[PDB]
DNA sequence: CGGGAAAATCTCTAGCA
DNA sequence: ACTGCTAGAGATTTTCCCG
DNA sequence: CGGGAAAATCTCTAGCA
DNA sequence: ACTGCTAGAGATTTTCCCG
């Protein structure tokens, strides 16, 4: 055992065995051989086999510059709906990006913009435009395009539709706007069987309607709840469960361990 | 006059996601909507989703049922 | 406490260990040699 | 359902509500309430108005949603048909544009604008647009000093008009009004799609004569025969096409 | 319906709607709208969401040239076991490849070599060496590296191990052979908890032993089988099933619908 | 019989239709304009 | 004298794969081995695998059981 | 198991077979048969031999597996310690090399070869190698005319010797013999690993005194006490470490 | 209740520098 | 302290539709 | 039979031009 | 007529180990 630990460490410093090889060759349990691997700095060469999950609030858009035919297309997507806007811009600068973003913020309720760390988006010009329109900038982790995985995917889809309509237009900007039309209104699927334009109208109208409905519900209902503790705030009650909020933590209790006032 | 608005707010459907599951769970029933969280009811289970993990729609194929 | 080995900036060379300042759903914030970095959890291993 | 239909039709005989109020009040499907409101003899969201205004020696294309007051303005480098068709293609890809109402100028009667309106499927027609032009020029004169170019001032005024000016009945902005109007239009289009989907079904119930289908559930089938609406169970009904 | 088919075709020629958009907008069933999409040549832009499965017979090796530090490493893998051989070659030519392949065929029983369409492997020199050693060449589909997905993966793994031992050697070829040592004998896992060297010894010894055992079984057993048909050949019988081979098709029958002679 | 639309040689442009000579587990052999090509089934759509 | 060789040939384990399943199925029991196919028994099911889809080993952790 | 152990031990008393025959004949685990053959008082696969032969003014390193006759030859550009260490690192990464037996030349006693043999874990020692050298030079003289360079002729002769020449008892080639010998060595190493794994367990059965563990199944525990092997059920046994 | 038919859902891939 | 996704193609499972 | 503990298995990812 | 895979990291399910 312990002699095996010494000999296994001294051979891991040569061969960098995995835990299975040192567990077989030196009679070690998997815990000890795993600890011999996990202490080598040279053996930590793989990360977690997961993916994250982007923010899909109703106010966050994702922006990216893509390139086609030697020209620059600045594309924005509404992350909750898939509604895109796109424009062929003459240059990939901060002035064109701030103009596109101020125009988009004038068109739709933009609350958050998520971009990569391109100079276009990182500039003081786009920073002043987002300060004027009241937009929050959320830059992704550098050299990690998966953080912008919606807009990058939409870049793919946009280019696909341009390849289907490129012979219908003489200029690239006409084909880009035709593809924006086709994506927003002539492609259906997703969560409601909607197109992206119908879906963004449903997302935003639902946000307005549910916000005002919850403002009307919260104004009437005032029931102090004592669960299991202290006085909470009642959020919801239905016939077997009660959802409350004590000290900014939204919890669900049964009708056992609850009493409302 | 209060219960009508509660039944109105339960008419909205929520498509949500869990923490390490990348697939979108189906249309739950919106019980409550907050500034940072959303209380839903999916398959007779009351869940609390973050706001950044939910898509709340009133599906306009409500012209058959609901 | 925790050791973080990570993959920083278009470099296949893994580096570390670093202190784990914050573990989030999807990414981590670490401190390597008084440099605070935000790494995706695909590009990080925490021990 | 049998409780709700008689209540809704006598309520329509009382004070003639529309089908949205009946589908909200009596838990009816909208096709049943639409047939209730459609059996009484006595019982716009795609129209945009375009113009070019002139300011600081430059040309601003202004498109107003007539039902909302929502505005889309753009400084164009020339008042030609190519720039008008590009603006119209952008607008048609952004919003559901069905009809565009212009002032019979030279850049709105172009072959290029006609080709763009044919491609996007827009009808062309030749105190709403100049009222919004005067209000937009007022906002541009307000926020001209906060920008260097006129394009930035026009987009800032479009932001302020669409989201920072609130008027009307409930005190909404033009963006909230246009998303409410377009959501109502999506509901109307989905209802008309479902009505068109079920009008080619005839049912035979309990036999008895051919009746129109209105709703087919999991246990019940709501029919209309001799201008009165009945509810039969599913196994007592034969639903065929015609 | 049919008017909807005409109008939906005429709008698909403009917008290239998917089947869901034309099924919603023109009252079409999914079969008709899917047929409108499936007849457009411009809309067939996605292939089958599958992967194939490489040959893993005990005699097939997969060869590839990889590059590290400005030098060329020619790597072979035994596909059934993961046993690798690798050598830093002075150039990526057909003479070095044919020398490496004749040497490898002299070392192990190589029956098939699977490569990409690199000039090294496509040459007349490697073709003459494989003709001499009796090796069958199986080139993959061009510009499809997934056909060589074993050796490409092993390229990855080999480079990983070189990055763990590069400071232990002064030259690259020493680090390459050290990594071949570590992969073949100091990494355990896979189907038997084996290293790759133990696994290739088990694969090849099992091939020899099972071949001679089946030659001894087939020589004794001669039972003409009539299933359900004609006279087959008995391959196996156990207590509820009988496996036979009639006209080069190996079938399994129950004890019902069988009779052996 | 069958129409095959495919993706040939480091080219994102899809092309076709072609006749399906042979469908195998993993790949297909097709004939486009008297040119016999072997395409992976990830890079081919058969109708 | 024949049955011993049959029990010997059933001591070999087969790791096989199906047509569109990319994951390796567990150690089956080798019933028969041919020039192009391999007859196995996995979970009381007699299967016929191609030769190119099977890895047949005598796992030398047979020094505990089998 | 209780049927097989008495049969195997009386069979060892009869004509003293080894544990492989007992584990094949009586369906015993190899640890039980190893303890049967190990309780009688009266009852190589990693050795390689290296040399340098000289042919056509060039140097050929030849390494022979002594147990098999399997050969690995390579034309090296110089008879130095660097080329010998590179050949040895290739051979050690290819096959399980445990001991290398050389002829105490100048290139086999180098510090480079010593460092390579230390890294790979090879012991060095200073009518098998020259017999294989003469047989290999005979094959090189046979197939020299089918190649242009001497490297190709050496690799062709290594192919012919390892796979196209069959002799010995059963008429096998050197490649079949080396994979049989190395598979037998893997079996021996796995058996010694399992024996080393269970020697630090002592069992108490039915109590009664400490006994050695030999096999632990799903229902039975095979022990050895007072140099006789018993089989107890699992619940009548306490297995602890020592 | 029960077989086909059809719809819905699950699985998986390329491409997005 | 932040984060892969999207749409299509085929397989598979569930629902429907009258007997 | 039953709870922790441990082993085995499932899920998923980067990198391989 | 040919074809993604491999090893590691973490989660999860199954087996074990004595009460
Ligand atoms: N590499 C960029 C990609 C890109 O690789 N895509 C492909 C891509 C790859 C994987 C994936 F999962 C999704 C994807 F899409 C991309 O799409 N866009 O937009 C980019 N935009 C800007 C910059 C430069 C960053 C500026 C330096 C930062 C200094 O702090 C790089 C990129
Ligand atoms: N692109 C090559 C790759 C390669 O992209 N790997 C990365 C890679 C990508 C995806 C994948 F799933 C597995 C992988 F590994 C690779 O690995 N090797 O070896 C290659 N070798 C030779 C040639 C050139 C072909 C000669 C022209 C053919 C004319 O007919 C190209 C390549
Ligand atoms: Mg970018
Ligand atoms: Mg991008
Ligand atoms: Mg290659
Ligand atoms: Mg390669
Ligand atoms: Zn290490
Ligand atoms: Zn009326
Ligand atoms: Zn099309
Ligand atoms: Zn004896």
């Amino acid at each position: 055992f312990l002699d095996g630990i010494d000999k296994a460490q001294e051979e891991h410093e040569k061969y960098h065995s995995n835990w299975r090889a040192m567990a077989s060759d030196f009679n070690l349990p998997p815990v000890v051989a795993k600890e011999i691997v996990a202490s080598c700095d040279k053996c930590q060469l793989k990360g977690e086999a997961m993916h994250g999950q982007v923010d899909c609030s109703p106010g966050i858009w994702q922006l990216d510059c893509t390139h086609l035919e030697g020209k620059v297309i600045l594309v924005a997507v509404h992350v909750a709906s898939g509604y895109i806007e796109a424009e062929v811009i003459p240059a990939e600068t901060g002035q064109e990006t701030a103009y596109f973003l101020l125009k988009l913020a004038g068109r739709w309720p933009v609350k958050t913009v998520h971009t990569d760390n391109g100079s276009n988006f990182t500039s003081t010009t786009v920073k002043a435009a987002c300060w004027w329109a009241g937009i929050k900038q959320e830059f992704g982790i550098p050299y990690n395009p998966q953080s912008q995985g919606v807009i990058e995917s939409m870049n793919k889809e946009l280019k696909k539709i341009i390849g289907q309509v490129r012979d219908q237009a003489e200029h690239l900007k006409t084909a880009v706007q035709m593809a924006v039309f086709i994506h927003n209104f002539k492609r259906k699927g997703g969560i409601g069987g909607y197109s992206a334009g119908e879906r963004i109208v449903d997302i935003i109208a639902t946000d307005i309607q549910t916000k005002e409905l919850q403002k009307q519900i919260t104004k009437i209902q005032n029931f102090r709840v004592y669960y299991r503790k202290g006085p909470a705030k009642l959020l919801w009650k239905g016939e077997g469960a009660v959802v409350i909020q004590d000290n900014s933590d939204i919890k669900v209790v049964p009708r056992r361990k609850a009493k409302i006032i | 006059e209060l219960q009508k608005q509660i039944t109105k707010i339960q008419n909205f459907r929520v498509y949500y996601r869990d923490s390490r599951d990348p697939v979108w769970k189906g249309p739950a029933k919106l019980l409550w909507k907050g500034e940072g969280a959303v209380v839903i009811q999916d398959n007779s289970d009351i869940k609390v989703v973050p706001r950044r993990k939910a898509k709340i729609i009133r599906d306009y194929g409500k012209q058959m049922a609901g | 406490n925790f050791r973080v080995y990570y993959r920083d900036s278009r470099d296949p060379v893994w580096k570390g260990p670093a202190k784990l300042l914050w573990k989030g759903e999807g990414a981590v914030v670490i401190q390597d040699n008084s440099d605070i970095k935000v790494v995706p959890r695909r590009k990080a291993k925490i021990i």
